[PDB]
């Protein structure tokens, strides 16, 4: 639907995305990635407005991959978030507005520290311990601040996210049909297939 | 508030033959309840055995006959008198239409001629842009009064051989040009009596192998 | 809701005796939902200080913007911009985006280094230079702050006694507003050094 | 206005109706809602008629001009992402687009792509666009298998348009089938929707409900 | 969008056997306030065409200027055809039409109606109509603005169809229009007593009678109406 | 007609060379000398003015040393007017990168873009090539200290030492002997005055015909410092290597 | 420098005379048009045994019934092939019908005219050239197989057969004897190779020759390198009967 | 404004500036290319030899365009920067619109395209650059080597050489690379590419750079030690 | 041939001359001969069509501009293509806007005015082709002479091309005869053959290399060729 959730644990960014895409009266498909890999250690999730989301993904993706050819050097996650905020900021003033929210989760190798960035459509970046978007992001903020400790490893963090979805299934009326969860560990970018 | 779309009433009717074609329509031009002129051609020849009529809001209708006869000319210089196919002509308007899709023309246009094979050809264009090749299509204001009579007298649609009770659909028999002249005349006799934008006159253009033949038949003046 | 009332926050800036102090709350959220208590609103350029409140996307865009203008100034003259020609720089860039203005309110507070001189100035949307030599307030509880300041504030206060004052007026107004509530930073700026103190603010 | 297409064993079945209404008035019942983009791509007509017909002829032109240019035939996925990025330019000018571009190449297999006016471009195994988007899903999805005889797959398309045509106002007219193989689409022709109903009512024994 | 401010209203016309007779009132209204009087708006274009213009005054004077220059363009050169190729009715018309087309594309129209009325070098009678709408139609008689609902029925007694044009003489036509005018001066708020009449005859040129007034008015019956019950 | 008056800067010779460009490489060697020295422990950027008169206010002037941003300084050889254009165009480009990545421009990038500008004048548009060459001295995290030079052709190469301006061959052989790869910052200072005191065309090397600036990582908390010395501290180290 | 503008007081634009030299430098290109199949064959002139023969392209597809062979600088031609491809497809959107062969030549000839000074905003996107010829060959209902000869002049004629390139003079004199009105496809294909053998620098092989036709059913079709090796082999049998 | 014609036709059927273009290439550096049956090898000699001249941060003459395309260039080095730039631009705008990485065929046309199009406009001199383009077609194993001209012409080659003293190394390659039998392995090819350079480099291993591209975006450079090893090997064998 | 002045049309000579124009005038005499003669009901053009060698086909020398008007080229064939377009264009512009037949008188003067621009401006060559424009309107029949220079004049008869004088002389001896020819279509064509045979000196007359065009008061613009000119000849 719109549900993109983020939790940073001690050694990973975990971004999870809605399996479903509804346009029109029906649920057209129940599988469609709402993420594009930018770099080997940088991953971007996007949700929002029909049809803009795609064009504003692959426009970023090419541009950021252009830099990586030119200089043979994967940009910081710190850097990456700036490039997108700039592109958004510029686009609100224009003839077309771009309704798109982005979570950028990446692994800095300069700092060796995971970092997650949350950008809203307006054009405000904010680095967070965890974040969300839409009216959907509400149900999750309150489980997280109870059980989050700033030390968890990938397995304790993965179970925590399972609780969150479990809540989200009870209370929200829009379905979405589970999540694809993706992990940016110390190097890798792997899709866990379990819930 | 300025509104740059009017209406001028009037109706056309395209019947295809097996070597002939017929584009007919009335000569009555109107605006609300005032009759401007009782007689006023709508169905113009474009040479090369294409006949066109762009019926609806008369103001657009001349503008889309302008650019059309213009383009008929300018094909013939550059292809050095390759004769313009009824079929190719179709796909051409479709560009002229679409070209003003963000300022439409309110006309419902029909072109008609013979194709290479010698069969009749009727096309009719969506006013916005697209089009479909037909066998018969009315358009214009009293379109919805004339169409459903033609589909019962040409296609024998919902008729069956008698005694066979639904099991045998009545067979298609191809109509003579003598027969299709009478059909038109009946249609546009009835249209007058129940709709107040048909009357005065009817103009048939018949196109065959020979060329263009004209026929004017009067209707009731009311 | 207007754009300024989405992202809220307040900024207060009050002169002393040969010193100045600027302060804000750390909130950055939208409507009801709070996002972060990490957002800082106070930036600086040299020994001049700049606070900004209101539309969150215009916040970070005018920060990148001024940083670039006062970079290109410091290289040519080879010194820090004076607070008064910084005031001016602010005015012009608000006012040339007269249409589609940036939904902010900039508060400038600094010490002109050469003169020892305490210095504050205020702004709003398309750029009116509010001179004051008492205090300036901005942000989405600017009625509330105004009261407290005017009764508490006395001209001439010691850099140490100034800190008590601006303390009070920030705390009590933020929890009598909806759009401010998490945390609080105060910069006491004496002519040679910059103290940072985070207020214990009661949770909202 | 029912257009559906499903991936199956031997390739793709396209199936469409042909009643295209303008208002309450039923304009014409002969409107072929396929657009032959070349002999290995088939593109449907649903949504606004002008925006759809014209613009996939124009797609036909970039196909005969990618094809000469590299001498390698266009991929099915790549064709789609042309068309999409063109109509994205005009977004917010009331142009109305719902097509499936269907092809089968030997580098990708049978693959449907669904291009839409917002700019949304989805791969998938079943799409069905238009008035009969929910009726058509329903009949089709029970009886749908990734393994099927080509013959059975033709008979599964008939029945899907049939179902939407009965209940829906603006679906009716005639049915059309096409069968995409690697080598190209072959036309399996036109069955009247009023003869087709009565064979399948009796023969199968469904539509009890219907009188007669 | 243009707003008609200072408008004059109504122009009538019919064919007869040897030419056309066009006549229009002269009167510039400004809502209820009748602000300008005796405003000529029968324009001669050469000596074989009159162009009679109606609706907005402001827009009219900008179609009085484009006619005048249209003759200066044609008159250039053509020295062995300065009377042989001099602007036919049929030319003057098409040009106006196609300008009125072109402003309607930008949706800033010259907010008028135009009658072009003249005689060909065949002697053929000519009478066409164009207006803001972009419609054209030619006709056996013609009326503008408010005379489409009153003036048209009167002239259609004389000219019914194309059998009656040789039978209708120019004495009869003359009577018919004047009399036609009687009824307009009665039933139309925006109409006065002054009217200008032009005959373009194919055998004697432009006869231009100016500032005739209406004749024989019935108002005796009116004394005898009393209350309303 | 006007083709006669056209110089055709653009055209290739029968050598295939751009004769215009070769002329420009001249106009550098007229101008005063600047020397680049890379050390492991800092970069000493040292250039002796061409001007010399006794009425020059040395304290007030920079003319051979400009800062780009806080990490990157250039030394100029050629016409100062020409240079000043390029040097502002650099400064804006540095800042443009800072607004978009909040991450200071890497030294490779900044040099590459200056080099692209120069080239363009001699591709097309019958402009006269700039008469300028820069020494680039700059620091980042990626590669460490980096040195580069770009010439009026628009082609740049890295270096462990280099010299531009007059007596280029003379300077280059003095450095070939003397530089060892290990130097501190204080020894590097002493090799720079040594190489400038032989080549100088004027008899004496004086504190007011010199400009000296450093870029040192010996600023604590892992920060770099620039400093252009005053004409009154270059005087104190002119007696240190014994030139007076 | 001569202008593009200036006239030679003979009456001639110096530049056109110099263009028509560039044709003759480039490699041989024969075309023989018969009433049963146009055959185009060119000499590749592989310049080293290292270079791969078949990357080189001098028979080029304009659409699926207009094939084209080029002589001269192949670079100049890159622009003019692309212009021709677009225009023929533009017509097929616009009239759903094969572009006339004659018409396509005209549009190429029009771009050829362009090389102008580029005064005001007017778009002449060239300032020079187009030193290449085409053998534009095609088939349409209006006239049978045709063949047309483009110049860089902006001047074209129909031709029953025409040679161009290095051996044009020799090939021309053999063509005026051998050309006839009764040729078959199979006889014309063997005849092209025989006239191409005389003015080939090297021995007739398929590693420096490429053959093609356009025939009514097929359309364009360039031949297989295996087929060509076989037609070489059959020429020498007939010749060794004599 | 400037559009004065620089492709003044030579009456002898040529163009003065396009000859000169070919001349400027000959001045500059040398670079050799050879295609085995599962590798390509681009070696180029570097006059970046000069005590006190870095090579870490100095840019090598073999450039990366894309993940699986590599370019090497001889001729003016100021100019090289452009054609890199344009090709990079291209490589992304192809992914964007058609998906899928560039076919090596395509990118060849496209670089070639740019150089032709500078002889058309008057305001601009020709690029005096020839290039080697190498890569492996998306999801395949097909070595490809292409070379383009400052004419704009292009062709694939079994091996080629451009830059200074290209005649020595072409004459060497005719004898020592069979057209029917490529060098079998990656080491046997690399030994063959070194042996070609060491004719015009006049020994040394510090001079020459050898990069190899294999299928599946394997762009790797050989480091000084490796170079030396290979050279030494060729030394013992040759001596013996 | 240089020295003095032979550069742009801008540079103007101390002699009073402009060389480039004169050069352009030499150009027409290179091409193949064309005659044009009229009477009051018919205007004919005869031009000689030519072929590169004998496998090459002839070349189109007569161009139909419209159904009441047309030109024939002599000299440069690229130049004729630019100017024939512009008279298509303009005679279309007068049927669209004003619905008038573009008068022959007008159509000459407009072409003159376009030529002038090329000789005033820097760059641009003078157009170097000559057009004999025949045509029929309501002012009867016209023939016009376009010189490259810009001048238009109406004549009863002219020729320009290779060995034209042989045709020009014949046309003056018979001036008295062919204006009085009216109504016989055949008699007019056949006079014009015997006017173009004089020019053919060292050239044989072929019947398939001759191009013939009549326009009149009842026939549109028609080119005869192939079988149709093998009736007359």
């Amino acid at each position: 639907m719109d549900i993109i959730l983020g939790i940073r644990v001690q050694d990973s960014v975990i971004l999870a995305s809605s399996k479903a895409v509804t346009r029109g009266i029906s649920v057209l498909k129940d599988s469609d990635d709402k993420t594009r890999q930018l770099s080997p250690h940088t991953l971007m999730s996007f949700a929002g407005e029909a049809g803009d989301t795609v064009q504003f993904a692959e426009y970023i993706q090419a541009n950021i991959q252009l830099y990586s050819i030119r200089e043979d050097y994967e940009l910081s996650p710190q850097a990456v978030s700036s490039f997108v905020r700039q592109e958004l900021a510029k686009s609100i003033r224009s003839r077309r507005p771009y309704q798109v929210n982005v979570l950028i989760g990446g692994y800095d190798k300069k700092k060796n520290k995971p970092e997650l960035y949350q950008i809203d459509y307006l054009g405000t970046k904010v680095e967070l311990p965890y974040g969300a978007h839409g009216y959907s992001g509400f149900y999750t903020f309150s489980l997280l601040d109870h059980h989050y400790r700033p030390d968890m490893t990938t397995e304790e963090g993965l179970d925590l996210l399972k609780l969150c979805v479990q809540e989200l299934e009870k209370r929200m009326p829009m379905d979405f049909k589970g999540v694809i969860v993706k992990i940016v560990d110390k190097d890798g970018i792997r899709q866990v297939d379990d819930f | 508030q300025f509104n740059p779309y009017g209406d001028n009433g009037g109706t056309i009717l395209g019947i295809a033959g097996e070597d002939f074609a017929v584009l007919a329509g009335d000569t009555r031009n109107i605006t609300d309840y005032s009759i401007n002129s009782r007689y006023e051609p709508k169905v113009f020849d474009c040479g090369d055995n294409i006949v066109m009529s762009a019926n609806g809001f008369a103001a657009d209708g001349d503008a889309l006959v302008k650019r059309f006869k213009n383009s008929v000319k300018w094909y013939h210089f550059d292809h050095n008198d390759k004769k313009l196919s009824i079929n190719s002509a179709a796909r051409n308007i479709q560009h002229l239409l679409y070209g003003k899709r963000f300022f439409p023309y309110y006309v419902h246009t029909i072109i008609a001629g013979l194709d290479e094979d010698g069969k009749g050809a009727v096309y009719s264009f969506d006013p916005v842009g697209s089009y479909e090749r037909e066998q018969c299509r009315a358009g214009g204001a009293a379109a919805s009064l004339i169409m459903p009579f033609l589909d019962n007298q040409v296609n024998f649609k919902n008729q069956y051989e008698p005694g066979t009770n639904g099991k045998v659909k009545k067979p298609l028999k191809y109509l003579s040009v003598e027969e299709v002249i009478k059909l038109v005349r009946d249609s546009f006799t009835s249209a007058t009596e129940r709709h107040i934008q048909v009357g005065d006159g009817l103009e048939i253009l018949i196109v065959t192998k020979d060329g263009v033949r004209k026929e004017f038949y009067e209707l009731k003046r009311d | 809701s207007d754009p300024s009332s989405i992202n809220g926050g307040i900024v207060v800036a009050m002169t002393g005796k040969d010193c100045v102090a600027i302060a804000c709350d750390l909130r950055l959220g939208s409507q009801s939902l709070g996002v972060s208590n990490k957002f800082e609103k106070i930036f600086h350029y040299g020994h001049v200080f700049l606070g900004i409140t209101g539309l969150a996307t215009d916040v970070t865009t005018l920060n990148e913007m001024f940083r670039y203008k006062t970079n290109l100034y410091k290289l040519k003259e080879e010194r820090a911009i004076e607070p008064e020609t910084f005031t001016q720089l602010v005015s012009s860039s608000l006012y040339e985006r007269r249409f589609g203005p940036y939904f902010v309110g900039p508060v400038v507070a600094g010490i002109n280094s050469k003169s020892g001189k305490p210095f504050i100035a205020g702004f709003d949307l398309i750029g009116c230079i509010d001179e004051a030599k008492d205090f300036i307030v901005s942000g989405t509880a600017s009625d509330q702050l105004f009261g407290m300041c005017e009764s508490l504030y006395e001209p001439n206060l010691e850099p140490e006694d100034l800190f008590e004052t601006i303390s009070q007026a920030l705390l009590n107004a933020a929890d009598r507003d909806a759009l401010s509530g998490w945390g609080a930073v105060v910069y006491i700026i004496k002519k040679d050094e910059v103290v940072k103190r985070y207020l214990k603010m009661r949770q909202d | 206005t029912t257009t559906l297409a499903f991936r199956f064993q031997g390739g793709i079945i396209v199936a469409v109706d042909s009643r295209a209404t303008a208002g309450n008035w039923v304009a014409s019942q002969t409107v072929k809602k396929v657009i032959e983009i070349n002999p290995f791509l088939l593109g449907t007509m649903a949504g606004g008629a002008a925006d759809c017909q014209f613009w996939e002829t124009w797609l036909g032109s970039q196909c005969r001009l990618h094809e000469l240019r590299e001498k390698e035939r266009i991929s099915v996925a790549a064709a789609s992402k042309i068309l999409s990025n063109l109509v994205y330019q005009y977004k917010g000018a009331g142009l109305s687009m719902g097509t499936m571009i269907c092809g089968y190449t030997r580098k990708e297999g049978p693959t449907i792509y669904y291009v839409d006016s917002d700019g949304t471009r989805l791969k998938g195994d079943i799409f069905c666009v238009g008035s009969g988007q929910t009726f058509a899903y329903g009949v089709l999805d029970s009886n749908y298998k990734w393994d099927l005889s080509v013959e059975d797959a033709l008979y599964l398309g008939k029945r899907s348009i049939l179902a939407a045509a009965h209940r829906d106002a603006y679906s009716g007219g005639s049915v059309n089938l096409y069968h995409v193989t690697e080598d190209g689409w072959i036309y399996h022709g036109n069955h009247d929707v009023g003869e087709l109903f009565w064979k399948v009512k009796e023969e199968e024994g469904s539509f009890n409900n219907v009188i007669g | 969008t243009q707003q008609p401010i200072v408008t004059g209203t109504s122009v009538i016309s019919m064919k007869y056997d040897n030419g056309v007779i066009i006549a229009a009132d002269n009167l510039g209204s400004y809502g209820s306030l009748l602000r300008f009087n005796g405003v000529e708006r029968l324009i001669p274009v050469g000596d074989n065409t009159v162009v009679g213009i109606s609706g907005d005054i402001s827009d009219m004077q900008h179609i009085e200027r484009l006619l005048k220059d249209l003759v200066t363009e044609n008159a250039y050169d053509n020295p062995l055809a300065d009377a042989e190729e001099a602007l036919e009715p049929s030319y003057i018309f098409e040009y106006l039409a196609t300008v009125m087309y072109q402003r309607r594309s930008k949706m800033n129209p010259l907010w008028n109606a135009i009658i072009v009325a003249g005689v060909q070098s065949n002697g053929d009678q000519f009478l066409r109509y164009v207006n803001l709408l972009g419609v054209t139609y030619s006709s056996p008689t013609l009326a503008t603005g408010f005379g489409a609902h009153m003036a048209n029925p009167l002239l259609r007694k004389v000219v019914d169809r194309e059998s009656d044009i040789p039978k209708t003489t120019v004495q009869v036509a003359e009577e018919a229009i004047v009399n036609a005018m009687r009824v307009l001066y009665y039933r139309d708020a925006r109409s006065s007593r002054n009217f200008s009449l032009a005959i373009i005859d194919k055998n004697t040129g432009l006869t231009f009678k100016k500032n005739l007034q209406v004749e024989n008015m019935k108002w005796d019956f009116a004394k005898d109406i009393k209350g309303y019950g | 007609g006007s083709r006669r008056y056209d110089s055709r800067t653009t055209i290739f010779s029968p050598e295939g060379r751009l004769y215009q460009v070769e002329y420009a490489l001249e106009s550098i060697s007229h101008a005063g000398t600047a020397i680049g020295i890379m050390a492991s422990d800092g970069i000493v950027l040292a250039a002796e003015r061409k001007v010399t008169s006794t009425l020059l206010e040395q304290d007030t002037s920079t003319e051979k040393l400009y800062k780009l941003n806080d990490k990157i300084a250039v030394a100029v050889a050629g016409l100062t007017a020409d240079a000043e254009i390029l040097i502002n165009t650099a400064r804006i480009h540095a800042q443009n990168y800072l607004k978009t990545y909040n991450e200071d421009i890497p030294v490779e990038i900044l040099v590459r873009r200056l080099s692209d500008i120069k080239q363009g004048y001699t591709q097309h548009g019958g402009l006269r090539p700039f008469g300028v060459s820069f020494i680039y001295a700059g620091y980042d995290d990626r590669y460490g200290y980096q040195l580069y030079t770009s010439n009026p052709s628009g082609n740049y190469t890295g270096w462990k030492a280099i010299s531009v301006g007059a007596n280029t061959s003379a300077a280059q052989t003095l450095l070939q002997m003397d530089y060892k790869d290990d130097m501190k910052v204080d020894d590097a200072i002493e090799l720079a005055l040594k190489t400038l005191s032989k080549t100088t065309d004027s008899s004496a090397l004086t504190y007011d015909r010199l400009e000296f600036a450093t870029i040192r990582k010996g600023a604590n908390d892992g920060e770099v410092y620039q400093k252009i010395f005053k004409p009154q501290e270059i005087k104190d180290i002119l007696v240190k290597t014994g030139i007076t | 420098d001569r202008g593009v503008s200036t006239f030679s007081p003979e009456g001639r634009l110096f530049q056109v005379e110099y263009s028509l030299e560039a044709i003759k430098l480039g490699s041989t290109a024969i075309g023989i048009a018969t009433k049963e199949g146009v055959v185009l064959g060119v000499e590749k002139r592989a310049t080293s045994p290292l270079l791969e023969s078949d990357s080189i392209e001098k028979i080029v597809e304009i659409d699926r019934h207009i094939g084209c062979a080029m002589s001269g600088l192949t670079a100049d031609a890159r622009s003019m092939i692309e212009h021709a491809r677009t225009a023929a497809v533009t017509h097929n959107l616009y009239y759903d019908e094969d572009i006339n062969v004659e018409s396509l030549t005209q549009s190429v000839c029009d771009l050829a005219l362009r090389f102008g000074e580029g005064a005001s905003g007017e778009e002449r996107l060239m300032s020079r050239p187009f030193g290449v010829a085409l053998l534009i060959a095609g088939h349409d209902a209006d006239d049978g197989y045709q063949l047309f000869h483009a110049e860089p002049s902006g001047t074209f004629y129909r031709y029953n057969a025409k040679a161009i390139g290095s051996g044009s003079e020799g090939a021309q004199a053999e063509l005026l004897n051998e050309w006839h009105s009764s040729l078959t496809l199979k006889e014309a294909e063997l005849l092209v190779l025989k006239i191409l053998k005389q003015v080939m620098e090297e021995k007739l092989d398929e590693n420096n020759a490429q053959l093609s036709c356009i025939t009514k059913q097929d359309g364009f079709k360039i031949y297989d390198n295996e087929k060509t090796a076989e037609l070489i082999k059959e020429l020498k049998e007939k010749e060794a009967a004599e | 404004g400037y559009d004065r014609a620089l492709s003044i036709f030579s009456p002898d059927g040529h163009i003065f500036q396009v000859e000169y273009a070919l001349e400027a290439v000959k001045r500059g550096t040398c670079a050799v290319g050879v295609k085995g049956k599962n590798c390509v090898v681009l070696g180029c000699e570097r006059r970046s030899t000069l005590k006190l001249q870095d090579t870490r941060i100095t840019p090598s003459k073999v450039s990366k365009i894309d993940s699986h395309v590599v370019l090497s260039f001889s001729g003016l080095n100021a100019d090289s920067r452009i054609l890199i730039e344009k090709a990079r631009v291209e490589a992304q705008s192809h992914r964007l619109t058609l998906e899928d990485p560039v076919t090596v065929e395509y990118l060849t046309r496209y670089v070639a395209g740019v150089q032709q199009r500078y002889t058309q406009s008057g305001g601009v001199r020709p690029f005096g650059v020839s290039t080697l383009i190498a890569g492996f077609d998306p999801r395949d194993d097909e070595p490809k080597l292409y070379q383009t001209e400052p004419s704009g012409i292009y062709s694939s080659w079994s091996a080629q050489t451009i830059g200074r003293n290209s005649k020595t190394v072409r004459e060497f390659l005719e004898k020592n690379y069979d057209r029917k039998e490529p060098p079998a392995t990656v080491e046997e090819c690399v030994k063959l590419t070194v042996r070609s350079l060491l004719e015009v480099v006049q020994t040394g291993a510090k001079n020459i750079e050898i990069t190899v591209v294999k299928p599946d975006s394997d762009i790797v450079a050989l480091s000084s030690e490796e170079i030396n090893q290979y050279v030494t090997q060729i030394e013992q064998e040759k001596q013996e | 041939f240089r020295n003095n002045y032979d550069g742009d049309t801008v540079t103007f000579s101390p002699t009073g001359r402009l060389f480039q124009v004169e050069y352009a005038l030499e150009a027409i005499k290179q091409g193949s001969v064309t005659v044009g003669l009229r009477s009051n009901t018919h205007a004919v053009l005869v031009a000689l069509k030519r072929n590169a060698d004998e496998l090459s086909s002839y070349q189109k020398k007569i161009i139909k501009c419209d159904e009441h008007m047309g030109l024939s080229l002599a000299g440069l064939a690229p130049d004729a293509r630019v100017l024939s377009n512009y008279l298509r264009q303009q005679c279309n512009y007068s049927s669209l806007v004003f619905n008038r037949k573009l008068a022959v008188e007008r159509a000459g003067h407009l072409l003159c005015d376009k030529a002038q621009k090329n000789t005033q401006s820097y760059g641009g060559r003078p157009y170097g082709v000559g057009l004999l424009i025949i045509g029929y309107d309501k002012s009867g029949a016209h023939l016009l002479e376009f010189q490259p220079s810009g001048n238009v004049t109406e004549l009863y008869g002219t020729a320009i091309g290779a060995r034209s004088q042989g045709a020009k002389t014949y046309l003056e001896r018979t001036l008295d005869t062919f204006i009085k020819i009216d109504g016989n279509p055949d008699e007019l064509i056949k006079a014009g053959v015997e006017a173009i045979s004089q020019s053919l000196r060292d050239e044989s007359l072929t019947v398939d290399n001759l191009s013939i065009a009549i326009v009149g008061k009842d026939t549109p613009f028609t080119i005869y060729d192939g079988e149709a000119v093998a009736k007359y000849i």
